[PDB]
């Protein structure tokens, strides 16, 4: 019933 | 009539020794004597004779210290990892009450006592009076805790996770390894926010992995749900975490105990948006039992 | 010490982020029901009016006219490629199209009202979904004036 | 419906009854479970700001019975161990943080050594509540609970206490910046057709944000140099950068009202430079007028220092009001004249002696009317309303009406009036010269009486 979404890792990406 | 004889075990340090508690099925809390790897177990086996006049023919009396692992409530799957024997009497008779001394020198107890869903690890003394057709048997349970010290290395957990072009966050927990009454100090930091977040929570999750290879069963239990944010943040917003583990009385992490089972803890971060969609990341944390000074 | 007041150090929020408008604005209104045609080929249409500040959508404001089949077309397009468990539509009402009912059938005011509200319920759940925003069928449905 | 509010206030009364029941029996942890259930009612989103405000006040009044229970208990030596930690176990954040704040202030009173850290903790841990309404009311509860216990200068000299005035300023300035953030954030939540309802809702809640500024003025240790360097610098940074007319207008007026006139005189050019940077929909006229009005009541108050000679009010306000009007894109001409009235009013009340100032306003007013390529100004037009009210002030306020006639630029303004208003105004001036008897008129003033007659008849 509830939509789960695994959060992906982010590689070598800066802010 | 009842029984002819009743077996009672009494440890030599039965007044001074500290006890401990175990949560069993449907909320029950047993209390047994606490032991540590290397400690000697010694005491008395006390046979109380109940039917005066009668006599008890036996082919030996012994006492055993036993540590064993039980899987899926199945007697045929029980494996003893520690067994020690002391013979207390040769084949004979008993007409009256009598007591016997026993001492197990420096007993190895490599694992911590555990009661779970598909696994029990328990220690006990077992006295057996051997008879012609049915033995008189008396078990006497014990808790064993396993201690550790502060780890050499204890790196903080820090990571950027997200949903590309929706939500980018950077979470941080102050340690990888927390003792049983430790505190998760951490923070969530928002780098990009293009969804409407209702609330965020931190969950402590306990996994009990049983079996070998493809024969693997995993029982999951969510021990804590801790809300850490209420409302929709924007970028540059920081959110503090302070989650006290004392409030949830967890067990230590137990990794490939006797190559039969594992118990592992996870911090599952969960954000929930306005349409009840749920975004998560899971991170293992080692829990450990701290040696008191 | 009487209280554990431990926290990690935080970076001060830049004032443009603190006070600037949030980047998650998305509302879609299904409104104003109208009958198109006469006699046998009559059908209802609704004005799908969007407002947004998300960079994935091409127009910040848009207004288009849609049909109940256009909603059914969208849901079938998303079910095949998107891998998003799509929410339900308000329902194909076949037995309302049958003749000589005790109401105005598919053009009943209470029917159109409830249908209309169910379309708005549907389209907001679908258009807010991350994986659904990548599909070309959503932008085609919401912002191109004909599919 | 409006039932939600009553149902909630009912449930509060059930739980706060069972709370005090447990507090009478001395079963604290059982009381904190009901306190938590009571505080659960503040988690809702379904109430309006008014309804929610009522629910808050109900729960706030019950939380005081818990706060006083703890404070007495702790003062009598029977201090509950780990209470700061224990209340944080609550799974929901709103009950948790209301409880944490409540126990926090008890710890500050009972353990003065922890004061700096606990206050700094409470302000920081409130970052958990990002929802505008609930966040505002949380950070308001923080500010009211901590009213008496913040650091200050006139304090008991207990040398185991922690934190000074600098900590108090950072505490309140931060809570201010967070509440103003949440409050401006209310402008963009919800549906786009309720724009007028939102601005109504925000207006109701303005006092929650403004109480932070009220709290800063109440700190004895906030002297004029700290106001210059820390407090106003802090407030003005949030004000100009929030880019929100509703907040900017409210907050700049709120500064004027809350802080004393000693502080305003040292910070005039900063406060007026800020006015030029505000949003175009801000009524800048009303800000400047409110300030001048306040400085006028300071000039006429005796048993006080008055206005220092080095602070040249007229040169500052004349030059800045000009700069402020320049910054506006489309200021109505009536408003420009409404400001000339207050520049007269300022010069009249702050410098009665200096007539040349009052004439310089009228001289500059002429330059405004001359610069504007104006069509004939009717008596019904708002410009004429103000120019009439402008000219009447010297005539009405001065003791000796001869002094009005000596003004060089008083009469040239009559040119710009309607035919009806020249007759009305000339009559009004000349009528006053008879209503109070006339002494002999000097050379310049004989001229001005005949010039008044020439506008009356023709
Ligand atoms: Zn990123």
């Amino acid at each position: 019933q509830p939509e789960l979404y695994l959060m992906n890792t982010m590689s070598h990406h800066h802010h | 009539f009842g029984p002819i004889c009743e077996i009672d075990i009494v440890l030599n340090d039965g007044e001074t020794r500290k006890m401990a508690e175990m949560k069993t099925e449907d909320g029950k809390v047993e209390k047994h004597y606490l032991f540590y790897d290397g400690e000697s177990v010694s005491g008395k086996v006390n046979l109380a004779f109940k039917q005066p006049g009668k006599r008890l023919e036996h082919q030996g009396i012994r006492i055993e210290f036993v540590g064993q692992i039980e899987l899926f409530n199945d007697k045929s799957n029980t494996h003893e990892f520690v067994n020690l024997v002391k013979e207390l009497a040769l084949p004979g008779e008993l007409t009256q009450s009598r007591s016997y001394d026993f001492e197990f020198m420096q007993v190895e107890k490599p694992y911590e006592s555990y009661i779970g869903a598909n696994v029990r690890l328990r220690y006990f003394l077992k006295v057996t009076i051997v008879r012609r057709l049915t033995d008189l048997v008396k078990e006497y349970d014990l808790i064993v805790h396993q201690l550790a010290t502060y780890p050499d290395v204890n790196n903080s957990i820090k990571m950027e996770v997200g949903i590309e072009d929706c939500l980018h966050i950077e979470f941080e927990y102050n340690k990888s390894k927390y003792h049983l009454k430790d505190v998760i100090v951490g923070k969530i930091y928002f780098l990009l926010v293009r969804i409407k977040i209702q609330h965020m929570e931190l969950q402590l999750i306990k996994k009990e992995i049983t079996g070998i290879g493809p024969s693997t069963t995993t029982e999951t239990e969510t021990i804590a749900k801790y809300e850490i944010m209420d409302g929709a943040p924007v970028k540059g917003e920081s959110i503090p975490i302070r989650l006290f583990l004392a409030g949830y009385d967890p067990t230590p992490t137990m990794r490939d105990v006797n190559k039969k089972f594992s118990v592992r803890y996870f911090l599952n971060l969960v954000l929930v948006d306005e349409e009840d969609r749920r975004y998560f990341k899971q991170q293992e944390i080692i829990l450990w039992r701290k040696a008191p000074e | 010490t009487v209280a554990d007041t431990r926290r990690l150090i935080t970076k001060p929020q830049n004032l443009n982020d603190a006070y600037g408008p949030p980047s998650n604005f998305l509302e879609i209104d299904v409104s104003n029901p109208q009958t198109v045609g006469v006699g046998r080929g009559r059908f209802t249409t609704y004005e799908i009016r969007v407002k947004t500040n998300l960079p994935i959508f091409k127009l910040k404001e848009s207004t288009v006219r849609r049909r109940y089949s256009d909603f059914e077309w969208l849901r079938s397009e998303l079910e095949r490629e998107s891998k998003v468990v799509v929410p339900p539509l308000p329902g194909k009402a076949f037995l309302r199209q049958l003749p000589f009912r005790g109401d105005d059938g598919i053009f009943d005011d209470n029917f159109i009202e409830e249908r209309k509200q169910g379309l708005e319920q549907f389209i907001n759940k679908v258009a807010g979904h991350p994986l659904a925003q990548n599909e070309r069928c959503l932008h085609m449905f919401l912002q191109d004036e004909i599919i | 419906g409006s039932k939600l509010l009553d149902e909630a206030i009912q449930a509060v009364k059930v739980q706060s009854f069972q709370m005090k029941r447990c507090l009478d029996k001395n079963k604290l942890m059982d009381a904190l479970k009901h306190a938590s259930n009571m505080l659960g009612e503040l988690r809702t989103s379904m109430l309006s700001p008014k309804s929610y405000y009522e629910l808050y006040m109900a729960i706030s009044d019950e939380l005081h019975y818990l706060e006083v229970y703890l404070t007495d208990e702790f003062a009598k030596g029977r201090k509950v161990a780990d209470l700061y930690e224990l209340v944080q176990y609550a799974g929901n954040i709103i009950p948790r943080l209301y409880l944490l704040i409540t126990v926090g202030v008890v710890y500050v009173k009972s353990f003065p050594q922890s004061r700096k850290d606990i206050l700094k903790d409470l302000v920081e841990m409130c970052r958990g509540v990002q929802h505008p309404l609930r966040g505002l009311f949380l950070r308001n509860y923080l500010l009211q609970c901590t009213r008496n216990i913040l650091p200050d200068e006139g304090e008991p000299t207990d040398e185991e206490t922690t934190g000074d005035i600098s900590d108090s300023m950072d505490f309140v300035l931060l809570n201010f910046a967070e509440m103003n953030k949440l409050w401006v954030r209310m402008q963009h939540q919800g549906h786009s057709r309720d724009r007028e309802k939102r601005e109504r809702e925000r207006q109701e809640l303005r006092i929650l944000v403004g109480t932070n500024l009220v709290r800063l003025s109440q700190l004895e240790g906030v002297n004029v140099e700290r106001y210059k360097q820390i407090v106003l610098t802090g407030i003005l940074e949030q004000v100009v950068n929030c880019r929100d007319a509703l907040a900017q207008e409210y907050l700049m007026e709120c500064i004027i009202q809350v802080f004393p006139d000693e502080f305003h005189l040292q910070t005039l050019n900063p406060f007026l430079r800020a006015c030029a940077e505000l949003h175009q929909n801000v009524n800048v006229k009303n800000i400047i007028i409110a300030l001048i009005d306040r400085l006028a009541l300071f000039a006429h108050r005796e048993d006080g220092p008055g206005i220092p000679a080095d602070i040249k009010l007229f040169d500052i306000f004349s030059q800045q009001v000009a700069t402020v009007i320049q910054s506006r894109q489309d200021m109505p001409s009536e408003d420009v004249v409404s400001l000339q009235v207050s520049l007269i009013n300022l010069a009249m009340k702050c410098y009665p002696d200096r007539v040349d100032y009052v004439d310089k306003v009228l001289e500059t007013t002429v330059e405004i009317f001359n610069k504007l390529n104006l069509e004939h100004i009717a008596t019904s037009s708002a410009v004429s309303k103000e120019l009439t009210r402008l000219l009447k002030i010297p005539v009405d306020t001065y003791n000796n009406i001869l002094t009005v006639l000596k003004l060089k630029h008083f009469h040239p303004l009559f040119e710009y009036f309607d035919y009806e208003s020249r007759k009305s105004m000339s009559c009004y001036v000349l009528s006053n010269v008879l209503d109070y008897n006339t002494e002999i008129v000097s050379q310049d003033q004989v001229d001005s009486i005949m010039n008044l007659v020439s506008t009356l008849i023709q």
